[PDB]
Parts: structure tokens; sequence; C-alpha cells
């Protein structure tokens, strides 16, 4: 695995939707850049997760589960209603799902990149590499 | 509206979250 190596050192809560940094280094020349960053939200973790599963030729394979949405709506609402001892509690909060969330969509990526098959996939590089918003793309 | 920004500390250093607007 050494040659793809895939972290998300930040993240971002807005409104409803949850902005993740994708940090890649790799040493393959079927990737543009060795070291390249895009932002990617939950649902293109999705998408790309679902891409692979309706690829008829990787039936079979085992392909590592999607993240889960990310659920910041109770730290959202304590935030909105909101004194240092309850605004500490509430960065705790939201700490801990950041942590949680940022985990789970990583380790999702590192799984893809680590299969000798899935981490070729065309889709997946597009989703580590396109410096454009993926939404509007599909 | 309100945002939340978060780093992850990584190997030396602890996680942060910053709140933003």
């Amino acid at each position: 695995d050494p040659s793809l190596q895939i972290d998300i050192p930040d993240a971002l809560s807005e409104r409803d939707k949850v902005k993740f940094t994708v940090h890649t280094k790799t040493t393959l020349s079927t990737f543009q850049s060795p070291e390249f960053s895009v932002t990617r939200q939950h649902e293109d973790f999705v998408w790309l997760h679902d891409t692979l599963t309706e690829t008829t030729d990787y039936a079979g394979l085992i392909i590592p589960p999607a993240p889960t949405k990310p659920d910041f709506d109770g730290p959202r609402e304590k935030m909105q209603k909101l004194f240092a001892k309850m605004k500490q509690e509430l960065e705790a909060e939201y700490l801990a799902v950041f942590k949680k969330t940022v985990s789970t969509h990583e380790v999702f990526l590192q799984r893809l990149s680590s299969h000798p098959v899935l981490s070729k996939d065309r889709n997946f590089h597009v989703f580590l590499e396109y410096d454009q918003d993926l939404s509007v793309r599909r | 509206g309100p945002a939340v920004q978060f780093f992850k500390g990584k190997n030396g250093s602890a996680d942060q979250v910053i709140l933003v607007t």
C-alpha cells in the first residue's frame, strides 16, 4: 500500500453539508501529480461507493462500506440555542462528531487505496484528483 | 450563517475545532 496514501486533514460543517479535504500522496504515474488535495462532500463518497458497486466487472470483490452521513443536528441545535461550561461541552460535542466521521470517511478511502483492483478504478482516481466540485459533474 | 472547522492534529498535535462566521 505505500504507493498510494490518502488522508483527511481537515473538514468543515456548514448549514447541512460537510466538506472534507482529501489529501493524496502517491508515487504512481497513473496520477498527474505526486501530492494533491481536493474538497469532497459526503455525497461524493456515496457516489464513489455506488459507482463501484454498480461496476459489473467488480462483482464478487470486497467493496468497503460507504461512510455513514455525518450528523451535526444536535450540536448545531445547541450552537443556535446558546455559559463557558456549556460552550465547552458544545465544542467537545462537535469535536467528537468530527473525529468519528473524519475517521469513517478516511478509512473508506484507505481501504480502496489498498485494494489491488479497486485502487486502479478510474472513478476512484477522479474522486481523488479532479480539482472541481463533483456534484455539478454528476 | 454558522460554520465549524475541524483540523486533525495527526501524530504530534491534537485535534482542534473552530467556530467560524
